[PDB]
Parts: structure tokens; C-alpha cells; sequence
DNA sequence: TTTTTTTTTTTTTTTTTT
């Protein structure tokens, strides 16, 4: 658990995770079945 | 369809390409449809311009009048995705119908949201099975979203919960003004991967707090028009389903006794006018709901009965009975 | 994330006080306000409010973000113990901060106790399922009894001193006195850190303040503003809001298919606004009955529990 | 508390106070806890001047907030009126708090208006026995208010019994109208002297004959929210203790067989959460009662045995045992 | 079932089936009795 | 015990205790554990 | 120097008796 679990700062200050946001949501679409 | 890239002809800069992208339109189709005023507003385009990118859309874009009969076999083929309940099934006539609009309308604790989630869960699977074979897209205006639910649904289904998961694109919004702003990046984003399912739950959740008194009412049912208007464009240009939740109030005027139920939905005549499909819920016995077809251009008007499980909506089992 | 950072290109302090003045404390509530609102305060032009909206947009993010990533982020949202097991299980680790709960029923079935429970247990460390926060409490019906917590911060080895210290106390006379406290609780809440907030109850103003059919729609709108406030609020500051509610008896006996003929008061908005609702109804000695009845990821079920001196528990065995 | 008469400064003439005051508001208490639109709906005054009255009688009397601490200490300040029997005192931790609500239900001749008269007396004999050294103030709606009982419970104190009698005032409503006028004219009079008690005895026994049927159900339970809302405002002004008695009705549907009492207090809803505090009162063997507590936020629920004698009420005697 | 059956790139693809349809829309109306 | 004890006007008389409230509503939170 | 045009758009429950 953390004190700031929902705060947007948390977004703000890990681009990283933003990066990989955008790229996953602009990867080609897959059948989701294994 | 048809990607904006194809304008590239005819003395067409790139820069006017930029300029499309930045002012909301991606598609051709975007173009195609696009009324001269809206063109006209944007910055650094010329009459002549913008007669020769309608001219050019126009070509690519068929526009002029079909045979019924190729109408018809033509919306044969289109996609149904299943809502997991047999029974619900069988009254869309195969299920929801892609390049529509569909309203749920209803007091609370009615399934609407679990509804939701199971059609943004379903539109992956293959489609002889009843999928849609896309990403969905949701836009929560409550902040009611919960991946428990899809988590749980995907297990039932057989699919891998981790893509299940990273094929669902999740946004919130926070006043009106950014819920019809979401709109823009939602089409930015469905240009470059294949999407199925559009939710938004709920439209007329911040309507009815962000515009006050009678006074602006006018104000709030154009932006509703819209938005709506937006919807409505967004999905003859994907082709892809929408859904949308919607609440309802107690009309207090009980004069008239006529219907049962004093419970009417918000949105007055833009909503109702809009709208392709409208479905009611009410709560039975258990966890058994009911659903009533309101309004179908298609459909027979009649009730069925589904029920909640720990794995999404069904249909109702004889224990239940 | 302080309000204090939008001093950048070319905003005045002046902009900054005025904005504090308005009742906006951070960054996160002039993101969230709407354009309206923003023109509506005196001393703002059009490209001013542009530049802040701008500088808002950018601090805090607002775009898209994949189901896994929110998943993994709600995950470690914090949950606060109520002090039963039975509750706990059912809630799955008992309330949950950023949504609004409901507790509706009737007279003594213990809501103020569960809320006196929650008040103390949020100082309490996480590891046991406290908060590590102050708590705020608004009460409408001048039922505080610092007694309750006193004994209750004795249960749980707290100094009374301390407890005591640590939660801010209101009372609201009407419903602009009431709409206004939010104001000082959200400066407050940006002065210091904050986890809960308690209302009790919403609707006792509501009933005498507006008369008739007719003022029917302003009271139902009031309300419909004061929880809008609450929600941002709520997703502002992340802190846990906890509002109580009564009940009325229907008279029209055409919907015999409820057994229960008592509804809570507030009616389609108030249904709505709240997240999660939880009705209470009293059983065998101190024995009562939490049902759940309104949840996005909880199943319907019920559960028993029980008051003493100490406060809410687990009912024991002599009480069976 | 503070007069009304502070309030003219900063251009607030006589001719509004003297408004204000024919209009009901005799404390600026009572102007700080009136809303906006009440204030405002009187003729004679204008927003602008509304709103400074309500900015300075926000100046005169603290709104905000404060630690719990604090009001803890202050709490444990507060005045408890002792009943003159040491079982209810212990019971109730005290005696009857000031500035609270308490409410005596139970069946006839279980004594509830012997209480009252008790109460009557104990409210003027000094603070150091559990006195309130103040006046009493009473309300009778079904006659039974009896001097000589007032005149034995002095004589049982050592009180002088015309000062006795000289220092409580009697009024008698015929009507719920004339009911709710009268705390009009008790605000005044708490205003010009100081008081310690308030009796009503009894709430509803002119709304039950006054409002017949279902249709008139919602008008009265309305009047009665009205009418106890009123009384909290007049408690939080002058702090003076409020003593309500009420009656008891049987019900006839015996379908909550777990309840083994069929016979509950009337009022509903509004008189359940109204009330701070909640006694019941059944008929014991002789002149004992048994008194139990149903609602209390910080008393545990519990029994405790009462009788009544000429003197009033005290604790049970072993002749009666 | 098809993904892009109502797009108009279908359409746009097949001047045959314009072709056929501006024939249809211009031929002489008859009863549609047999 | 006192005759003005929960009057509005107490609180009102001591500006002293007004700050000391204000103050202590200020202060930063601890963990109320010895 | 001349010489008017032309509507939009719904909200929102209360309350036991014997
Ligand atoms: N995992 C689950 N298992 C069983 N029932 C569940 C589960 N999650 C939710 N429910 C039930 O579903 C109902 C709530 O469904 P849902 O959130 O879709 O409500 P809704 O009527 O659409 O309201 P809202 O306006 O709040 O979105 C409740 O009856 C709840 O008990
Ligand atoms: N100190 C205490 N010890 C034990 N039980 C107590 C104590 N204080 C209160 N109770 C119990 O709690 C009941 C009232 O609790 P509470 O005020 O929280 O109820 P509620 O239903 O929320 O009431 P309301 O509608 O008046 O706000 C009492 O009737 C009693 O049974
Ligand atoms: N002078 C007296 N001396 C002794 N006992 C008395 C005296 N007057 C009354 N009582 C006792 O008190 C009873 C009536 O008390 P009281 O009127 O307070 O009852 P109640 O339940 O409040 O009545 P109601 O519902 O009619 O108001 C009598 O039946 C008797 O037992
Ligand atoms: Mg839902
Ligand atoms: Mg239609
Ligand atoms: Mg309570
Ligand atoms: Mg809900
Ligand atoms: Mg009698
Ligand atoms: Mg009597
Ligand atoms: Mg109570």
C-alpha cells in the first residue's frame, strides 16, 4: 500500500510508464487466445 | 476505411495534413463528411482548398443513392457481439449491432454496469463465436470502473487475462467540456489500431451538475446535441459499437396514471431522438433483472429475464427459479 | 500536488489568492473545473484562464491508460478496518478510500457507532488497517460524543490525548452552512493530511429546509451540487468519505414484493451519487444485521455484528 | 448567548431589528442559524442587507470548526437536571442533559407526566444538588396539568412553594397550529428571563385528530418535522433542556412476532430520528415502573426500577419490593 | 460476417456493382406481381 | 459546571482559544502512539 | 440614398395507521 496510490503525481513523475502506456495502446491488435 | 494519407494528391501539402489531424479529423470519411463551415473555421485553408479536398473526398467516398436490395444484403454481414445470455440474445436478434447506438436505461443496482463490462470483455473472442475481434474503449464518468469484474469474465471465458486486460483502454472524465474532448484522442487512436466497442457510462451523469438552473438549460441540451452528434459520426466512421448508459428520475406530476412505472430517463426528446435502441432494466427476485425493448426501428417490442453471476450476465438458472 | 507550482509563465500571486479565495486549493481542482466556473471568477480573462487550464493539463495527466496499469494502481489503494471481521470479509478489507459509502436505516442501528469506529481507526498504523490520517467530521444532529472515541482510542492503545487532537469537529445549522464547511475542510485537508470524512447525516437538513411539491427540484438540485462537491473532493484528495442517511416507510403497499416497506430518503440522486450502500437493520440484543445493497464489485450478502463499550466488533459467543 | 441587540452596527437600523424580532428572531443565534432564503423571503429587507447580517452575526458567533478535544471539555461542562431518583440517575448518567431532546413513551398511567412535574421543580433548587436554578416553562395539550402536585414536590425540597409556583409558566395549545405559534411567544419570554426547561406533554396528541386519512398523512408527519426542528433550533439557542412525552399505539399485524412488545411509540421516522434520547415506561407492581432505554448515542441499553409517591418520584422503597 | 462490410472502401472497390446499380436504378418500372 | 457553558458566547470571549485551535488544526500529523 | 431577418428547451418525491 501506498499514501498516494490514486495521485496523478504518480503519473507525472514516471514517464517511463506513460511511454509504455502510449505503446502498448498503439501495438497491433492480436487474438487474445493462447 | 479509408486513411487521410490518400489526400495527398493534387497540390494537397502535408502541412494541410497536419492541420486536418490537429483540428479532430483522421479519416477520410472524416473529411468526406464534414460540412463547408467546419472547414472554412479551420486556420491557414483556402476556399479553393477546401473545395478541391471535398472534390477529392467525394471521389474516394461513395456517396450517391444504392438499391435497397444491396442495402440489405450488404447490412446482412454486419457484426453482432454477444451479450453472454442467450435469452437477451435472442431479443436484439442476434445481439448488439455494430454502427448503432444503444441507450440502457434505470434505477440502480440494475446490472447496467456489469452489462457494460461484459460486452467490453466479449468483444475479443473470435467471432464465429459472437465476438468482435477488437479493443474496446471505455469512458467512465463516475469513476465506477472495477478490472475485477473483467478479470473474472475473461476466466470465464477461457482468454488470457493479461491481454485481455492490455486490449481495454480505460479514460475518465471530469467535466463536460473533457468528456467531449476525450472524443478527439479516441479517434486519433482507433486510426491506428482496429477497435469494436465503444461505452460511456454514464452521458448524463455531469450534465446535470455542470449546467445550473433553467436558464441554461439551452446551453446544456446543444452541448448534449453534440456530443451525441459526435458519437453518432465517430461510429459510421469506424463502424464500430456504442453503448451508453443512461439514468432516470421520478416524474412527480402523477396526473396522468396511464403507465405503471413513474420512472422516465434523463435526456429529454435529444436523447430519446438520438438514440437507435433503448432497453430498460428493472431489478426481480435474486439476482434476476428484467429488460423491456423500449424503441427499435427493428425490433418487436417485449421483455426478457437475465440474471448476474460472479462470472458476468447469463441466463438465469432453474435454481434461481 | 500543491497549487503553488502554476506560478509559472507570467501568473500573478495575485491569480493564486484570488483562486484560493474561490475555494480551489490545488492543482488537481483547477484540472477538474470546467471553463464556466474558471470566467466566472472575478479578475480572470479568457487567455488567463486558457494559460492555467494549459499549465493544469499539463501537471496532472488526463489522456488514455490501459485496463493492466489501472488494475496494478487500484490494487494498492488503501482499506480501512472496521474494527469486525465479518465486515471486513464482507467489504473485502473493509471501506474503500476515493468511493463514497452509504449507510442507510433505521434509528439505533449503530451508524453513529461504525462512524465513531472509523474516526479512530483511521490514526491507527497501516499494517493493523488504519490510515496514518486525521479525520474530519461534520454532524448535522448534534449527536458527537467524544466519550465513544475516548474508550475506543483506549481499545486499541492509542493516547486519548492524541485521538482526541487528531480529528477536527463541525457542526451545520443549515444547508448553505453545511455546503460552505467543505470549503475549510478542503484548505484544511491541503494544509495537512487528511484520510477520512464523515457526514452525518445529509438529508436531516434537507426535510425542514425546503417545503412543498414545488421547492421540490431546488432541494433535490442542492443536493445534487453538495455530493458533486463531495465527489470531487473525494477524488481530489483521495481520502475515504463515509455518509449516513434515514429511511422513510411507503405507504403505498403496491409493491408487496419487498418485504422491507422502508426506503432510504434522497431518492434517484442520492441513489445514484453514492458508490456503495449498505443497509442496517437491528437484530437480538446488540446484535445487528449490514446488508449489501448497491455495489460495482461486491456480491449481494449479509453479515452480523455486534456493539460494546470498546465499539464495533465481532459478536461473541454469549451473544449466541 | 448574545441579544440581538449587538447586532446594529455598520448601518443596521432599529426598524430591522424590531422586524427581525416581530418575524420570531429574538438571538443573533437565531439569525446566524436562519438560512439565506428565509431571512430573505421577510418582507422590509434587501439581499445586500441580508448578507450583512449574516456576515456579522458569522462575526458575533463562531462557525467553524474546532478540535474534538476541545468540545469535550466543553461538553463536560454541561449542566445534567438531577429527577430526584438516584436509580434514573445513575442510569442515565446524570440526569436529563441540557440542550438535548429526550423522549417518554409508554402506555397510560406508567407516570410520564410525573416526571414532568418532578422536572418542574428540580429545574430551580441550586446547581450544587443537580438544580438549574432557572424557570420552567410548560405546555399541556390534554389538560392534566395538576398545581398541588407542583405545590408536594416543593414542599418535599424545602422550596418555598408560591416562589415555586410564581417561577413556572403554563401554556395550553388547542390546536397543532396554536402549538407551533406558542414557541413564538417562549422564544421572547426565554429571551427576557432565563430558563432551564422545556416540557411538551404531549407532541401528537392533537395530530392525530387534527390530519384523518392517507391523503392528509404526509401534511402532518411535514408539520411535525417542522414543529421539531423548530425545537432544536430553540435548544441550541437558549441550551435550555427539552422534555417531550409521547404515546403509545398497539400493532395489529402481528407478523414481526421477534418484537415480544406489541406496542410502539406513533410518530414514524421524524419522531424516531428527532429524538436524541428515547425512554420507554411500562407499569410495574404498585406504585414501581420500569424505565429502559431504547435510543441513546453514548448510553448502553439497560432497565432500572422507579416509584412514584406523593412527593413525586424517587427510588423504590422496601415496602414496595 | 465481415469487419469492414459497411465500410465504403467495399464500395469504392467494385465499380461492377455501381455499374449494376445505375442500370437497376434506370430500368423501366414494371408491376412486381407474377 | 456553568451556566453558559456550550453558549456560542464563550468561545467567542477567548481569541486565546481560537488560536490555539487554529494552531492545532496546523500542526502535522503524528501516529498517536507512545 | 435605399432597407430587415428569425427560435430554442425539461426538472423531480413524499409518507404510517390500528
Ligand atoms: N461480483 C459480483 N457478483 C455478484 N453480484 C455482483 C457482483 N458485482 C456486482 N454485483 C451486483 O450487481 C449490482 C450492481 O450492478 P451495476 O454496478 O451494474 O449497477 P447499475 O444498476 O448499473 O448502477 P450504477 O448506476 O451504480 O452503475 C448489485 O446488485 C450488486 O450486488
Ligand atoms: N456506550 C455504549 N455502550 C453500549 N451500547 C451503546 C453505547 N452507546 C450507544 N449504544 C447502543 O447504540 C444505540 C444507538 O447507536 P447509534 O446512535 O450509533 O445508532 P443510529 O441508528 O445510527 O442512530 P441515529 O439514527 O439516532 O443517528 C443505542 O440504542 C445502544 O443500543
Ligand atoms: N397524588 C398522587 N399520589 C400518588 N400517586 C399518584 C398521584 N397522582 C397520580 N398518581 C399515580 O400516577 C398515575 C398517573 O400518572 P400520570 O398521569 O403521570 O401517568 P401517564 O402514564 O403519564 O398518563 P397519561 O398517558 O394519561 O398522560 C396514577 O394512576 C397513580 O398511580
Ligand atoms: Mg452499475
Ligand atoms: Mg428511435
Ligand atoms: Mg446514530
Ligand atoms: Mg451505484
Ligand atoms: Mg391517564
Ligand atoms: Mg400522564
Ligand atoms: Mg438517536
Amino acid at each position: 500500500r501506498r499514501k498516494d496510490a490514486l495521485s496523478a503525481q504518480r503519473l507525472a513523475k514516471d514517464p517511463t510508464r506513460l511511454s509504455h502506456i502510449q505503446y502498448t495502446l498503439r501495438r497491433s491488435f492480436t487474438v487474445p487466445i493462447k | 476505411f479509408v486513411p487521410i494519407e490518400k489526400l495527398q494528391v493534387n497540390g494537397i501539402t502535408m502541412a494541410d495534413v497536419k492541420k486536418l489531424r490537429e483540428s479532430g479529423l483522421h479519416t477520410a470519411e472524416a473529411v468526406a463528411y464534414a460540412p463547408r463551415k467546419d472547414l472554412l473555421e479551420i486556420k491557414g485553408i483556402s476556399e479553393a482548398k477546401a473545395d478541391k479536398l471535398l472534390n477529392e473526398a467525394a471521389r474516394l467516398v461513395p456517396m450517391g443513392f444504392v438499391t435497397a436490395a444491396d442495402f440489405h444484403m450488404r447490412r446482412s454481414e454486419l457484426i453482432c457481439l454477444t451479450t453472454g445470455s442467450k435469452n437477451l440474445d435472442t431479443l436484439l436478434g442476434g445481439g448488439v449491432e455494430t454502427g448503432s447506438i444503444t441507450e440502457l436505461f434505470g434505477e440502480f443496482r440494475t446490472g447496467k454496469s456489469q452489462l457494460c463490462h461484459t460486452l467490453a470483455v466479449t468483444c475479443q473472442i473470435p467471432l464465429d463465436i459472437g465476438g468482435g475481434e477488437g479493443k474496446c474503449l471505455y469512458i467512465d464518468t463516475e469513476g465506477t470502473f472495477r478490472p475485477v469484474r473483467l478479470v473474472s469474465i475473461a476466466q470465464r471465458f477461457g482468454l488470457d487475462p493479461d491481454d485481455a486486460l492490455n486490449n481495454v483502454a480505460y479514460a475518465r472524465a471530469y467535466n463536460a467540456d473533457h468528456q467531449l474532448r476525450l472524443l478527439d484522442a479516441a479517434a486519433q487512436m482507433m486510426s491506428e489500431s482496429r477497435f469494436s466497442l465503444i461505452v460511456v457510462d454514464s452521458v448524463m451523469a455531469l450534465y446535470r451538475t455542470d449546467f445550473s438552473g433553467r436558464g441554461e438549460l439551452s446551453a446544456r441540451q446543444m452541448h448534449l446535441a453534440k456530443f451525441m452528434r459526435a458519437l453518432q459520426r465517430l461510429a459510421d466512421q469506424f463502424g464500430v459499437a456504442v453503448v451508453v448508459t443512461n439514468q432516470v428520475v421520478a416524474q412527480v406530476d402523477g396526473g396522468m396514471a396511464f403507465n405503471p412505472d413513474p420512472k422516465k430517463p434523463i435526456g429529454g426528446n435529444i436523447m430519446a431522438h438520438s438514440s437507435t435502441t433503448r432497453l430498460g432494466f428493472k431489478k426481480g427476485k435474486g439476482c434476476q433483472r428484467l429488460c423491456k425493448v423500449v424503441d427499435s426501428p427493428c425490433l418487436p417490442e417485449a421483455e426478457c429475464v437475465f440474471a448476474i453471476y460472479e462470472d458476468g450476465v447469463g441466463d438465469p438458472r432453474e435454481e434461481d427459479e
